[PDB]
């Protein structure tokens, strides 16, 4: 398990880490982002959001729920788009978003 | 629960450590029934502060 | 809200020592009313509206924790008391005490727990006008008042 | 259709009152607004003096 | 976890707006 | 004022069928009182039985007795209103549907 | 008394529960019209009893049943119409 | 009440004198009921098909 | 002897019956094609419980009968009075009922989460059918007026499948072209039910003033239940069950 | 204290024991994952009192020795028999943690 | 030693604290709704932190 | 019915309710029987908090 | 074994519950009016005005309702009659008495109350003055019948559903 | 993150439309399926693809600080691979691809 665990994290940071040592001509930024998108996104630190029930009480959850939007509202953000998404409710109870998607403001859940 | 769910007992038993505690591993069921209401209770009763 | 909760049960329990004059037994026992019809003997989830199926479920979870756990609880001594007496006297296991001394314990406890603590019940289900079982509270609370020669919330 | 909703776009003032004028001025179709929902959250490019001139030479569609 | 909390209390809503 | 109009055919196949179940209920009603005495008469004479025993089973038998002679009319009458009463029920739900 | 009470309407009454567990073991009896020789036996005494109205009619205040009438004999035949148990 | 003011009466009816003839329903209730203790210990002790072809045995012999 | 014969050999008898009934029944009653369906799923889920539960306890007494012989060690009632033995026999049957009216019946509330909704773990389903009906079940307390039936008897011909053509004649019609026009469209093409206009809840009101005056409060809109009854539960925006599902509700 | 609006957060005493503070949403979670931690532990406990309770009991060589004839040991997966419970504790750790980073 | 004590104390020592102290609460406090909540004892005083 | 011209300003229109009655307002709104006990509650954390 | 146990039976052959399309259709125009509001009076009272409910009630009562449950009554009594039914000196049985009193008693009711019904119902809804100057004055239409059937049809289903949890029903 | 799904997956044909039309690492992706839940339910109603191509307008102006006129002068509304979120404009035209992808 931990070698499978040590190649992955080479094969995401390590290798790739050599790919550009130098000013690119073209694409640079997009040669950049390429070779950033595999260690950024892993779903280690991403993946989660989905079961959030497990420690979110339901205005614990709703808090969160804006909070993480505020926080990922940054449309340039790989990490927000592998991301669950936060407009959803509390599986268990919701007690402030009666319908997913009816708001007053297309960012603020509430 | 545990070594009722083999045909080999036996075999159970000696494969996990070649050592036998089944008195206290079954014995202690009956204390584990009861011994958690307290925590439980007063858990529930910490959940619903930190909900309010 | 602990030291609110504690200071209600105190004020509630000093009330029930100094005793009840014909007013306040009278709306007493209409807030008593009121509370067993539209909470205890009533189904919350069928209101209309969530905030006030809501408050009427808190209420009633309230309720079954002042009054009809209490009652158990002190109709269980009493059946406990006299199970242990009759355990005594014939020098033998007995069961027929405990459900029958119970529920006579639990019969003569709703009665005056009900009766202490009738006044948080009827004021916890204050939803306001806008609904139904808030009307009907403000309606009671009218005549209460009416009765009393007083204002309350 | 079921899974339709708003997002949050265009969600104005929903008058409750019954007399409030703005419960007939909404249902009126020929009704503007004073600027579009999507350039109500825009920075303004117009100076000081373009935007007094334009609203002093604005007219109610009424 | 699943239920490590062990519960929730979901009876416990929103508080409700009182200003006049 | 105007007022939903049922189909003459069906108006007519449940009043035949009314006519016809109006007939054999009397007949059968005769019929099972003249059961009800034949299975007493028989059962005090040839049956040794208790008397309650003996006027349950005459009941009974006169019902039965009754039921399979009414049989047909009333299953022909339920039918018919069955299929009316679906009928008129899927024509005023289109009507007032909203 | 007081039927005024009773033919007010209430939310809460309307929602309430009407029919409680003592009843049920008083009133389970009426699912025996499902059975058709049941229902043989409830017209059979009916029409007895129709008969004997009929025949005391002769008294002052007392009218029997007349075959003329639609009414009388539509509600006396379909009754039992139709019944299902299932069915609320 | 109505079941008290009848167990009192029955206890004392049975104390004083039980040499009286009753009524015919009730001796008819009381035949019946032992007729049916016998027929559940039949029962119990018979087989479905058996009890079914005798009645039907018994049946055509008396028609 | 024929109508006997009929009933004996009718192919329909030994043809097993089907679920259909209770729609059939329900239609004959009154309720639509869709809102039997939808209240014939709500009865047979409130008695599957109970069917469940007898069966179970009838099994159970089969397969362990001797349970109270050997009972009868602790309980030496059972051995000399068979009628206790026949009462405890029951109890246990009511028993196993009582289970299963609480397992299909009983609130049992739930998270509403595709994972594992309609695995029967709560009674989700069934407890917001039951719950939705009941809050906003009101009967039509009012009488339906003149215009209501007229509308009613106007809408034999109404298809969505293609609008009618209105035209215009002013030896019929009366009034001018432009305000008949309005008024077809507002009554048959805006789909506005009868009872949403202005002048027929004026004479509604009128006509049921001395309810008004007794303190009733007068429903305009007649219940629909299809409004508020959903076997599938999109209806009230719970999640379909995701393995037999291909798709997905926002909530 | 900001006017009369007191924005101290820590009312630690001398002889605290817990977090400083509890108003913070991080310090909420760690203290009821904390609180949880311990719950699931009941079963483990009491296999472990009885234990105890035998060994001081009846495995002295006064009251009731035993011949251990056994020569090696035979486990093969008794060990990862075992570990599920580290196992849960490490998913618990993993699923608090990632759920407040 | 081992077990009640250990899985009863903190817990009666809570209850007691809420009973008798308010759980620790700062009186003088407006509009308990918008004030923050003083929680219950949650840290397991008898077991090694 | 309407004027035609329903929502436009008057000319020299002014906002001033000097001498508005304001009884016509009553049924707008609606107050909880504790409404005197928010004032005094609003008016206390106002004063302490800003 | 099925529904016809447990459910409820008793509203199904009583108070004109079985009123359909089908006597309407062979009933004149009076006659269909007067069965129309004799169903919506029983089933769906919401309808009528609470004068008319008041009067209604009371006509009922004094006609049929209160007339079959007293003559329930009074064959739940000659049920009854012979109390206790097996008993000696030794032995009384009360379990037994009472269960087969309990068993006996409502059925003889129930026989009782649905004779009461079947003879009455028809002559109440053809020859009562109340009901037929109150099914002038109302008019109910055919669309007023299929609504009043629909609603008492939910009314029943609503009064099952709310019986569900007699013993414990937390809510929440 | 900000979209109407728990995973892509969820999403119907439109996400992976979107997948398609933009790279792995592009962070576009996140913006075509707003679209896609913009457009769901409008793209087939003449109006509501004009309500939907507004909410995208709404969503790039929230999302970025804009001017007025710039995404009505947008030159070229055509997207590429490697076209990424860094401006209105082209949080705009992933929005709207993202709504013509939709298709009910
Ligand atoms: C410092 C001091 C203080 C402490 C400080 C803190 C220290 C921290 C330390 C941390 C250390 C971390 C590691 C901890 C683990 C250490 C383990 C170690 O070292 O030892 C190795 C130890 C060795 O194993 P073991 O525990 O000895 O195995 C023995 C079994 O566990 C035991 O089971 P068994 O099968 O072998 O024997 C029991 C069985 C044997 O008995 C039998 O014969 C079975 C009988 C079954 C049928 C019963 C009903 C029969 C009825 C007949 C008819 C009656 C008359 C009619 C009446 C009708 C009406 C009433 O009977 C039962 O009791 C089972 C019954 C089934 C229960 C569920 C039933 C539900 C329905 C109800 C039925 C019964 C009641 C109704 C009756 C009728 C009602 C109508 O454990 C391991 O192997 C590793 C454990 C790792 C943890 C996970 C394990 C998961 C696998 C399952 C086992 C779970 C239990 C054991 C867990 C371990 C703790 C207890
Ligand atoms: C002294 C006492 C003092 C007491 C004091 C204390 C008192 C306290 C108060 C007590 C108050 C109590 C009040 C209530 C008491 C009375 C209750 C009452 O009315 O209940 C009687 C109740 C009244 O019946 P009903 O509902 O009015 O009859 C409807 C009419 O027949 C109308 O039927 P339909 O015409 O519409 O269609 C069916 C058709 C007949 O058409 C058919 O063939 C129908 C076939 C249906 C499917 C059969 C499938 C068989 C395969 C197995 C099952 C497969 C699963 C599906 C089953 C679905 C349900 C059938 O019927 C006919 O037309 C037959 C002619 C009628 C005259 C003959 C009567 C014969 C007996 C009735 C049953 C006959 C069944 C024949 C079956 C075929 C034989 C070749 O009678 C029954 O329940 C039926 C008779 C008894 C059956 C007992 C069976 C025991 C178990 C046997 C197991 C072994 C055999 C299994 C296989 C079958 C044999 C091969
Ligand atoms: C009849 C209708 C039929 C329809 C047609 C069906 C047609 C067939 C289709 C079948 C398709 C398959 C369906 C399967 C469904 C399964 C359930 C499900 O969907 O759950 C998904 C479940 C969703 O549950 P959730 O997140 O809690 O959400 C709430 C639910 O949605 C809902 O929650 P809720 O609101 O209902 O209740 C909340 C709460 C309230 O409940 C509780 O708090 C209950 C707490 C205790 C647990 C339940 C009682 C346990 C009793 C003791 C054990 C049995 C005793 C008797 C036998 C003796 C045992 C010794 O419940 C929970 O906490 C739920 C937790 C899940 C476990 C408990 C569920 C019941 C289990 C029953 C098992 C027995 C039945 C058969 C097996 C299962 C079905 C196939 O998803 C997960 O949690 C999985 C997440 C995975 C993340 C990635 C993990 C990566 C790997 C990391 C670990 C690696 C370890 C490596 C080890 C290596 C060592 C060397
Ligand atoms: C003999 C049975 C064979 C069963 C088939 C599976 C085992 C095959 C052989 C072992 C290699 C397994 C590799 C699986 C993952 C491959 C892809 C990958 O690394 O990325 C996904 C993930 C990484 O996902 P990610 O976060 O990079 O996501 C990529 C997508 N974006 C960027 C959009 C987020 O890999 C891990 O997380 C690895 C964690 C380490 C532990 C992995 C355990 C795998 C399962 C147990 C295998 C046990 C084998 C035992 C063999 C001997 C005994 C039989
Ligand atoms: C094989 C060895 C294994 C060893 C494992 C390690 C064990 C570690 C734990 C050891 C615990 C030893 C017992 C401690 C008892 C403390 C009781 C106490 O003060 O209450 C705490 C708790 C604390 O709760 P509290 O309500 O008093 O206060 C809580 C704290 N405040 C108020 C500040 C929030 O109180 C109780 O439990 C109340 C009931 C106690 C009932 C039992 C009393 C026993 C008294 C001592 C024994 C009898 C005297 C003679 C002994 C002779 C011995 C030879
Ligand atoms: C579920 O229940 C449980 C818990 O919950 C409470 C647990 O927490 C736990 C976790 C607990 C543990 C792992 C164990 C924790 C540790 C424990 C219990 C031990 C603590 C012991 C102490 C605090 C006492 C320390 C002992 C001492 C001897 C200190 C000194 C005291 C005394 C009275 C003697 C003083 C004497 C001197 C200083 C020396 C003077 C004398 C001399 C110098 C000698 C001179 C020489 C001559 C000749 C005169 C468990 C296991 C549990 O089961
Ligand atoms: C109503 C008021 C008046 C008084 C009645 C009160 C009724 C209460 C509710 C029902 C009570 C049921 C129990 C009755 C007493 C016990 C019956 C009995 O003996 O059942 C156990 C029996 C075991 O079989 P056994 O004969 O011992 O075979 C041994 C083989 N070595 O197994 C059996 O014989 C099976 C018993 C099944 C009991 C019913 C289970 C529910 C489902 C029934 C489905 C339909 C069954 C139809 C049977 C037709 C038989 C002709
Ligand atoms: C009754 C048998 C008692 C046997 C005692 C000896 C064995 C102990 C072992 C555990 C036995 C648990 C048996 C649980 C049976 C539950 C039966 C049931 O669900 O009945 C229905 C009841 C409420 O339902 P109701 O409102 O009546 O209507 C139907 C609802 N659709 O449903 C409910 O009440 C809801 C579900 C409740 C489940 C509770 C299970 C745990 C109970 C623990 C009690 C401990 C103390 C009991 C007294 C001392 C016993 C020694
Ligand atoms: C195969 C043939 C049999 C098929 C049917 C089997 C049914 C098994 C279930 C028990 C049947 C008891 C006898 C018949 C009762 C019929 C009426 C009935 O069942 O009423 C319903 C009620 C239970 O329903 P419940 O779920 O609690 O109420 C929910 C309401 N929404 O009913 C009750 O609560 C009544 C039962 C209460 C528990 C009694 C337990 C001991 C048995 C006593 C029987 C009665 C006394 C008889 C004494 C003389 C005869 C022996």
């Amino acid at each position: 398990v931990c070698g499978i665990y040590v190649i992955h994290v080479i094969y995401n940071y390590m290798i790739p880490y050599y790919w550009v040592s130098t000013p690119l001509k073209n694409d640079e930024f997009t040669r950049l982002r390429m070779k950033d998108y595999i260690a950024s996104t892993v779903l280690e630190e991403v993946y989660g959001i989905s079961y959030a029930e497990w420690g979110w009480l339901p205005h614990d959850f709703a808090y969160n729920r804006m909070r993480g939007l505020a926080g990922y509202m940054h449309p340039d953000d790989p990490r927000a788009m592998c991301t669950s998404t936060f407009h959803r409710k509390h599986k268990y109870i919701e007690h402030e978003v009666e319908k997913v998607g009816d708001y007053h403001h297309m960012t603020y859940p509430k | 629960m545990g070594s009722v769910w083999f045909r080999n007992r036996y075999w159970w038993y000696r494969s996990l450590y070649d050592d036998y505690v089944a008195r206290e591993a079954k014995l202690a069921f009956g204390i584990a029934a009861f011994i958690w209401l307290p925590h439980y209770y007063w858990g529930i009763h910490l959940n619903r502060a930190f909900e309010v | 809200s602990c030291t609110t909760r504690r200071f209600i049960d105190e004020k509630e329990k000093l009330e029930y020592s100094r005793g009840y004059n014909q007013q306040e037994l009278e709306a007493s026992k209409l807030r008593k009313d009121f509370v067993k019809k539209y909470i205890v003997d009533f189904d919350t989830t069928l209101y209309k509206t969530q905030v006030e199926r809501d408050w009427a479920y808190i209420a009633k979870r309230e309720y079954r924790y002042e009054v009809q756990l209490k009652s158990i609880g002190y109709g269980g001594a009493l059946a406990n008391a006299v199970l242990l007496w009759r355990i005594y006297a014939n020098k033998k296991m007995v069961f027929w005490p405990i459900p029958i001394v119970g529920a006579l314990g639990y019969l003569y406890f709703q009665p005056v727990f009900f009766q202490k603590s009738n006044k948080r019940f009827f004021d916890m289900c204050n939803v306001g006008e806008e609904y139904y079982l808030g009307r009907e509270r403000n309606k009671i609370l009218r005549e209460c008042n009416k009765i009393l020669n007083v204002e309350d919330f | 259709a079921l899974n339709k909703r708003n997002w949050g776009y265009n969600a104005h003032y929903k008058p409750e009152l019954e007399r409030s004028m703005k419960k007939v001025l909404y249902a009126d179709p020929n009704y503007k607004f004073p600027i579009e929902w999507p350039e109500r959250y825009m920075a303004e490019t117009k100076t000081l003096e373009q935007v007094m001139d334009e609203e002093e030479n604005w007219e109610y569609y009424k | 976890a699943l239920f490590f909390m062990a519960n929730t209390a979901i009876s416990v809503p929103s508080v409700l707006d009182t200003s006049p | 004022a105007r007022d939903f109009e049922y189909n003459n055919q069906d108006v007519n196949q449940l009043n035949g069928a009314f006519i016809s179940l109006v007939e054999d209920e009397k007949i059968g009603f005769w019929v099972g009182v003249g059961g009800f005495a034949y299975s007493q008469f028989i059962m005090r004479k040839f049956v040794k039985s208790t008397n309650i025993f003996a006027s349950v089973t005459s009941l009974f038998a006169g019902a039965a007795l009754a039921n399979l002679y009414t049989h047909q009319s009333r299953a022909s009458y339920a039918r018919v209103a069955a299929r009316a009463n679906r009928n008129a029920s899927l024509a005023l739900n289109k009507l007032m549907e909203y | 008394s007081d039927p005024f009470k009773k033919v007010e309407r209430d939310y809460h009454n309307e929602r309430s529960v009407h029919k409680h567990f003592a009843s049920y073991p008083l009133k389970f009896w009426w699912g025996l019209n499902k059975f058709e020789t049941i229902q043989g036996i409830h017209s059979i005494l009916g029409n007895a009893a129709d008969l004997v109205v009929s025949t005391l009619s002769f008294i002052p205040g007392v009218q029997g049943r007349n075959n003329a009438s639609y009414i009388e004999n539509s509600i006396r035949v379909t009754r039992f119409r139709g019944f299902d148990d299932k069915t609320q | 009440f109505y079941s008290l003011f009848n167990f009192y009466l029955s206890r004392i009816k049975n104390k004083n004198n039980y040499l009286v003839r009753k009524h015919l329903y009730t001796t008819e209730l009381l035949i019946e009921l032992i007729l049916f203790k016998y027929k559940l210990i039949i029962l119990k002790f018979s087989s479905i098909k058996y009890i079914l072809n005798f009645n039907v045995r018994k049946f055509i012999l008396f028609n | 002897v024929y109508h006997l014969f009929e009933r004996i050999c009718n192919p329909d008898n030994f043809k097993l019956s089907g679920e259909a009934a209770r729609v059939r029944t329900l239609i004959a009653a009154g309720f639509s094609k869709e809102e039997a369906e939808q209240v014939a799923w709500l009865q047979n889920h409130q008695v599957n419980g109970k069917i469940l539960g007898l069966f179970t306890g009838g099994f159970a007494l089969y397969c362990c009968n001797n349970y109270f012989h050997y009972f009868e060690r602790y309980f030496p009632r059972l051995r000399y009075q068979p009628f206790t033995k026949f009462l405890a026999q029951a109890a246990t049957v009511y028993f196993f009922f009582k289970i299963g009216d609480y397992y299909f019946t009983s609130r049992r509330y739930g998270s509403n989460d595709a994972r594992m909704n309609g695995l029967m773990y709560s009674n989700t389903y069934y407890s917001t059918n039951k719950e939705a009906l009941i809050q906003n079940f009101e009967p039509l307390n009012r009488k339906f007026t003149e215009e209501e039936v007229e509308q009613f008897l106007r809408n034999e011909g109404r298809s969505q499948e293609e609008k009618r053509n209105w035209i215009y004649n002013p030896h019929i019609h009366g009034s001018t072209e432009g305000e008949w026009k309005a008024d077809i469209h507002e009554k048959f093409d805006s789909g506005k039910a009868p009872w949403e206009r202005e002048h027929v809840k004026a004479k509604i009101l009128e006509t049921n003033k001395a309810k008004i005056d007794a303190g009733e409060e007068i429903q305009l809109k007649p219940f629909k239940t299809l409004n508020h009854l959903d076997k599938t539960g999109l209806l009230h925006r719970l999640h379909p069950f995701i393995w037999t599902n291909n798709w997905t509700l926002l909530g | 204290m900001w006017g009369n609006l007191w924005t101290e957060a820590s009312y630690q005493l001398n002889f605290n024991i817990g977090f400083s503070s509890l108003r913070s949403d991080v310090l909420i979670h760690l203290a009821q994952w904390q609180y949880w931690w311990w719950f699931w532990f009941a079963l483990i406990w009491s296999f472990y009192y009885f234990i105890i309770l035998k060994v001081a009991r009846f495995r002295v060589l006064k009251m009731r020795p035993k011949i251990s004839t056994s020569y090696r040991p035979h486990g093969k997966w008794g060990d990862f028999l075992a570990c599920i419970i580290p196992l849960i504790w490490c998913i618990n750790i993993l699923t608090n943690s990632n759920l407040i980073l | 030693i081992v077990l009640t004590w250990g899985w009863s104390s903190f817990q009666i020592g809570g209850y007691n604290y809420e009973r008798f102290d308010d759980n620790g609460e700062r009186r003088n406090t407006l509009y308990w709704k918008l004030s923050p909540v003083e929680f219950p004892q949650s840290k397991l005083w008898n077991r090694p932190s | 019915d309407l004027p035609a011209d329903y929502g436009k300003m008057p000319a020299g229109y002014n906002f001033l309710t000097r001498g508005k009655d304001w009884r016509e307002y009553d049924k707008d709104f609606i107050l909880r029987t504790d409404a005197v006990w928010e004032k005094f509650q609003l008016e206390h954390f106002f004063r302490n908090y800003m | 074994v099925f529904e016809f146990l447990f459910y409820n039976q008793q509203h199904k052959t009583r108070n004109g519950y079985f009123i359909n399309h089908d006597n309407l259709m062979l009933a004149s125009l009076e006659e269909r009016k007067k069965l129309i509001f004799y169903f919506i009076a029983n089933q769906v009272p919401e309808k009528l005005d609470p004068v008319d409910r008041v009067k209604f009630n009371e006509e009922l009562s004094d006609n049929l309702s209160t007339k079959a449950r007293l003559i329930g009554s009074l064959t739940g009594l000659i049920g009854l009659v012979g109390f206790p039914y097996i008993s000696t000196r030794i032995y009384s049985r009360p379990v037994l008495n009472i269960g087969l009193s309990l068993l006996i008693c409502p059925f003889l009711y129930y026989v009782g109350n649905q004779l009461t019904y079947s003879v009455w119902e028809p002559k109440f809804i053809a020859n009562n003055n109340t009901v037929c100057e109150l099914s002038k004055k109302y008019n109910f239409t055919v669309f007023d019948f299929a609504q009043a059937k629909k609603e008492a049809h939910l009314k029943a289903l609503r009064t099952e559903l709310v019986s569900d949890n007699l013993l414990y029903s937390p809510g929440i | 993150a900000q979209t109407a799904h728990q995973n892509r997956y969820q999403g119907g044909l439109c996400y992976a439309q979107c997948n398609e039309l933009f790279s792995f690492w592009n962070p576009s992706i996140q913006q075509c399926w707003k679209g896609c839940d913009f457009g769901v339910g409008r793209v087939n109603d003449p109006e509501g693809r004009i309500e939907a191509q507004q909410m995208c307008k709404r969503w790039a102006a929230e999302l970025y600080w804009t001017y007025k006129g710039e995404l009505d002068t947008i030159k070229d509304l055509r997207v590429h691979a490697d076209m990424y979120p860094t401006t209105p404009q082209n949080v705009y035209r992933a929005c709207l691809a993202g709504v013509r992808r939709q298709k009910f």
